[PDB]
């Protein structure tokens, strides 16, 4: 039910580390796990993927052949070993859990995560809004954009929405387009059509503020979005 | 049960006999009027077109 | 005067039989003349579910009509998927002997029951994803034959003792205990408005119950062997009854009589599962001679034969909208017809 | 392939589940299932206790072979509507008490139940491991009273060996089929230790028969 | 002549019934759900080998008896010579493995099925096939290259190495005699250990002796009459050596029948496979 990613700090560039996230309180074997990092002020970057039983593994473009990720099912930990860290891979990482079946909700819970510092044909997603002012109570909507039509022939359109409160791990809100994650109020409602989507908020409280990262899952490497900062 | 089985059975039959029973000539025409009011909404009855069939492949 | 009491009860039974005879006006077959016959029915296999490793005993559909639930001989309750051929879950039951399965109309819970005399309800939409026992309902003496979900908190049951009970998932003790039968009860089907239901006991009689009041409402005799399956007409005012006499019978609620008999000389083996197709014009029936039927529910003549199994068909049921039929035979295969 | 990214992982999970069921079926199909029918409260408790609600199982392993004794006699319902669930059991351990011929007599009731369960169409090739207990009590009661009281067909003497042979022949003649199935009798008692050994021998015999039938050598 | 045409027609009918039996027993393991058993992969391999034999061996060999002399080419005869005596040996070791499997099942009624898996059977069948291949195909080429010439005329072409007794003895012993000796002792032991109902104990011994007798009736006489060639080389004319070798094909003819008639499922679903098409 909780994930804590540990291991990290200030290693010299080109070094080597292995990360860990001690899963405790869910079906670690049955839930696929990912790794998502965050730069000091940039957007979220997809990194890796392990399926149930390590049957299928995917990597990002900037880590293919450099990073390696594996699961230790008996030990309830998951490892992301690193080789030849550049000066452009400084980030505080997130240990993501996920699940894949009809009606599932991937990326539901995201670990608090640990930091990591080192000294010195993509599905585009442009979130044009940035630091949009909003008054508490009024209804606003977060815009989104893409290039490849996410309306697959199998009906459902794979695209997600991840709110992030400041100094907090991001959480799933809309596990598809026009759905609702568990424990997420009905005030939020995905409302889109085709290759331009919006995230309606009925009446924002004093707590549902932050950046709303919209991420597509149609095809790897799971390009994220630039996010939309929210204000007072 | 000779104690109260007879009494409970006879009261059960009273409650099952005092009910209202309409004639079959209408109690079956009502059922008739339902099948013909849902002919279109019956993919099995008429051959469902191959375009919308969700089980082809 | 107990002899007088039982003879008076018998005389009242004769009187109600006479009233039923008087209430009769014609036959359903006579009424349904001058109506277009359904004709030939060709229903090819569209999917096959080759996941099980033993016999298959029950089946149910979700509201969206895309997820199957299959009770096996080795306890391996599987939640299949319809459009594709996958396995959303695989639930290892505690007792391998399971004779029923029910998938809740909300898509959350699923129930199973068998010789253990205990109905176990599994939860699916759980954080820390793993199917877990939400409640082990206990209180029945005989075996368990069929369970159906009224909602996410109430569930009905037809057990091996001469009782049918309405349970409570929150507090595992029964709310009501329906008892009017003699001999074990094999099947039951809820109303489309979840207000009434009938249970078919082996005493060749079906009873109309009422969940709120708890008292039996109507009785339905007219058979020669034991009832094996029942499913209400989509109208909600009729119900077919499976048999061992190979005689499906469509009863009714306002005339209280028996409308039609779907019996032919060629068929002699018993019936296992009867499910009305949507809109009601087709009455499916899983026979024992490795064969189903597509009985025309208004005209006695059979519409088509539905046979692709190599062993006894044990369960079947139409989709919610009426897009497909899911047979589960005593082999390890479920066949999705359309 | 035209399969989306999530559907591909769904198919992978489905294949993993298929593997899990295949492994479970492999590990569980070799296991040995011994249905226990007969007359309750007549030695069932004793025979169960010898080897270390509704249906109750008993998973005991002897000489490296996992057994499952299914005590279903306590079901107390229609025996013909749930008996078909027990097709494919490797054996049916029947149980008779040699003293229960002096209590419609219960001895002939047990005979009728035995005939019905042997001649049932669901069990035509499955063997039956007949048990006979209360040896000492039967010896006392045959020293006390004759066997003719319950047996009108019997005409011999009230000697223990002759009566035991007569009971063996009687209970091994009520089967209408002597070719597709066998009946292993055993005059056990209350204080006994070799019942598990005899059941192991009988189950080796029946598993050899099953292997021969599967291989087609028969 | 017209009589020879009729003889060829009846031989072709025998080959046709052989090949159709082989295919109808081959597809059963894959088209039947309950036949997906590891105990049937060995019969599947036997059926595949018999299908290859039915496809090529008897017809390309009756080509040899159109009028007495082989018309086809030397390369064609070498290919046949290195293929037929590999597929027949593959069938022989198929029967050897089936006998080993039956003996393991009766001796270890539970330990062997517990330990044995699909991978073990598959590796065993591959090892047997490649063993037969490497012990019977390259030998002809090796010996013909050693001699450098062709002491076997193309017109009546047969196995290269018979004039040397030692090599043909040493290959025939491991091809036929050792498998026979192993099979007979295994079958005696299985008959003794199936004692367990006494009447059917002897009845199954009857048929398990009948199958061994059939094997010794089909393959032994040729491998007993060719064993004098190394020193007789003048015993009988070629065309009756021909029938003595041809008799070795009724084994492949009767393998599907003689291994499907005793089983219950094989004698039951052999019509159910075709009833529902
Ligand atoms: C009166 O006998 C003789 O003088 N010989 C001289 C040598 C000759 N030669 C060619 C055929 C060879 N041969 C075959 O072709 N087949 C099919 C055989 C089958 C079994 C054994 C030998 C076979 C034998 C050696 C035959 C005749």
């Amino acid at each position: 039910v909780q994930l804590v990613e540990s291991g990290g700090g200030l290693v010299q560039p080109g070094g080597s580390r292995k990360l860990s996230c001690s899963a405790s309180g869910f079906a670690f074997s049955s839930f696929g796990m990912h790794w998502v990092r965050q730069a000091p002020e940039k957007g979220l970057e997809w990194v890796a993927y392990i399926s149930s039983g390590s049957g299928t593994i995917y990597y990002a473009d900037t880590v293919k052949g450099r990073f390696t990720i594996s699961r230790d099912d008996p030990k309830n930990t998951l490892f992301l070993q690193m080789t030849s860290l550049r000066s452009e891979d400084t980030a505080m990482y997130y240990c993501v859990r996920s699940i894949y079946y009809y009606g599932s909700s991937p990326f539901d819970f995201w670990g608090q995560g640990t930091t990591l510092t080192v000294s010195s044909s993509d599905i585009v997603m442009t979130q044009a809004t940035s630091s949009v002012p909003v008054t508490p109570g009024e209804s606003v909507s977060i815009s989104c954009r893409s290039s490849k039509s996410l309306l697959h022939s199998n009906g459902n359109t794979y695209l997600y929405w991840f709110l992030q409160r400041p100094g907090q791990s991001p959480q799933l809100l809309i596990y598809r387009m026009s759905n609702l994650a568990s424990g997420v109020p009905d005030r939020f409602s995905g409302s889109g059509s085709g290759t331009a989507f919006t995230l309606t908020i009925s009446r924002l409280e004093a707590e549902d503020v932050g950046v709303y990262y919209c991420m597509q899952h149609l095809e790897y490497p799971l390009t994220f979005g630039a996010g939309t900062k929210l204000e007072l | 049960a000779s104690i109260a089985q007879a009494r409970k059975l006879v009261e059960q039959l009273k409650m099952e006999a005092n009910i209202d029973r309409i004639k079959v000539s209408k109690a079956a025409a009502d059922l008739m009027a339902y099948c013909e009011a849902h002919a279109k909404e019956d993919p099995l009855l008429t051959p469902v077109p191959a375009s919308e069939n969700p089980f082809r492949e | 005067e107990l002899d007088q009491l039982r003879q008076e009860a018998e005389q009242l039974k004769n009187q109600i039989r006479d009233a039923r005879k008087a209430c009769a006006d014609a036959t359903l077959s006579q009424i349904t003349n001058n109506i277009d016959p359904v004709g030939r029915i060709q229903m090819r296999t569209r999917r096959t579910l080759r996941g099980h490793l033993a016999k298959i005993y029950a089946m149910h559909w979700g509201t969206d009509s895309r997820l199957l639930v299959s009770a096996s001989q080795d306890g391996k309750l599987i939640i299949w998927d319809s459009y594709t051929t996958n396995k959303v879950h695989a639930i290892p039951l505690r007792s391998s002997w399971v004779m029923t399965c029910a998938y809740a109309p909300s898509g959350n819970y699923v129930a199973c029951g068998g010789l253990d005399n205990i109905c176990s309800i599994y939860n699916l939409k759980t954080r820390e994803g793993n199917v877990r026992v939400s409640r082990e309902l206990a209180g029945h003496t005989g075996y368990l034959s069929c369970c159906r979900f009224l909602d996410d908190n109430q569930i009905v049951t037809s057990s091996g003792d001469t009782t049918c009970a309405l349970w409570d998932i929150e507090t595992g003790q029964q709310t009501t205990t329906f008892t009017g039968h003699t001999g074990d009860v094999m099947s039951l089907s809820l109303a489309p408005d979840t207000r009434l239901f009938v249970s078919g006991a082996c005493d060749a009689s079906a009873k109309l119950w009422d969940v709120r009041e708890g008292m039996c409402r109507q009785t339905f005799t007219g058979h020669e062997s034991d009832i094996n399956a029942i499913c209400f007409f989509p109208n909600g005012n009729a119900f077919a009854t499976g048999s061992d006499d190979a005689t499906c019978r469509l009863f009714d609620l306002r005339a209280d009589q028996e409308l039609m008999t779907y019996s032919h000389d060629n068929i002699i083996c018993g019936i296992t599962s009867v499910s009305f197709s949507k809109s009601g014009r087709l009455l499916l029936a899983g026979y024992d001679d490795f064969n189903c039927n597509v009985w025309d529910a208004l005209k006695a003549d059979r519409a088509g034969v539905l046979a692709g199994h190599d062993n006894r068909v044990s369960c079947l049921g139409v989709t919610d909208d009426g897009m497909a039929v899911a047979t589960g035979s005593w082999d390890s295969f479920l066949k999705i017809w359309n | 392939c035209t399969l989306s990214a999530e559907d591909k992982a769904a198919v992978e999970r489905s294949k993993m589940i298929d593997r899990n069921l295949r492994e479970d079926g492999e590990k569980a199909a070799r296991e040995v299932k011994l249905l226990l029918l007969g007359a309750g409260e007549s030695g069932k408790s004793t025979i169960v206790k010898q080897m270390k609600t509704g249906i109750v199982e008993t998973h005991f392993t002897f000489k490296d072979l996992h057994f499952k004794m299914f005590d279903v006699g306590g079901q107390r319902s229609e025996r013909k509507k749930w008996i078909h669930c027990f097709e494919g059991v490797t054996a049916i351990i029947f149980c008779v008490a040699l003293s229960d011929y002096d209590l419609m007599n219960r001895m002939h009731e047990s005979m009728k139940l035995f005939d019905s369960i042997c001649n049932n169409k669901w069990f035509t090739d499955t063997s039956i491991i007949l048990f006979l207990n209360k040896k000492d009590l039967f010896e006392e009661k045959i020293k006390k009273s004759p066997l003719t009281i319950c047996y009108p067909e019997y005409a011999g003497s009230n000697t223990y060996e002759e009566a035991a042979a007569y009971i063996q022949c009687q209970f091994e003649d009520l089967n209408k089929r002597k070719d597709t199935k066998e009946i292993y009798t055993h005059f056990t008692c209350a204080t006994d230790t070799k019942n598990v050994q005899f059941v192991f021998d009988a189950v080796t015999d029946v598993i050899i028969k099953n292997n021969l039938k599967d291989c087609g050598l028969f | 002549t017209v009589e020879m045409v009729f003889i060829a027609t009846v031989t072709g009918s025998l080959s046709l019934v052989t090949v159709v039996g082989n295919i109808l027993v081959m597809l059963s393991i894959k088209v039947n759900r309950q036949l997906q058993t590891v105990n049937n992969y060995f019969l599947f391999s036997l059926a595949c080998a018999d299908l290859i034999i039915g496809a090529f061996s008897m017809n390309l060999y009756t080509v040899y008896i159109i009028k007495g002399y082989w018309p086809l080419g030397a390369v064609v005869c070498d290919l046949w010579l290195a293929l037929d005596y590999v597929v027949s040996n593959a069938s022989v070791m198929n029967l050897l493995i089936i006998s080993f499997d039956r003996y393991f099942c009766v001796t270890k009624p539970l330990t062997y099925p517990a330990r044995r898996t699909t991978k073990m059977a598959g590796l065993m069948i591959a090892a047997a096939w490649v063993l037969s291949f490497v012990l019977w195909a390259p030998a002809i080429l090796f010996w013909q290259f050693v001699v450098g010439k062709r002491t076997v005329p193309d017109n009546q072409c047969f196995i290269q190495f018979l004039s040397n007794p030692a090599v043909t003895f040493g290959t025939a012993i491991a091809a036929f005699y050792l498998p026979v000796v192993i099979m007979t002792v295994l079958y005696i032991h299985i008959s003794l250990a199936s004692r367990s109902m006494a009447a059917r104990e002897r009845k199954v011994t009857r048929t398990i002796f009948a199958i061994l007798l059939a094997f010794i009736l089909t393959w032994t006489p040729y491998n007993v009459m060719v064993l004098v060639n190394t020193f007789c080389q003048s015993c009988i004319p070629d065309t009756v050596w021909s029938i003595g070798y041809w008799l070795c094909y009724v084994n492949s003819t009767i393998n599907p029948a003689c291994y499907a008639l005793c089983n219950a499922t094989f004698k039951k679903t052999f019509r159910h496979l075709l009833l529902c098409q």
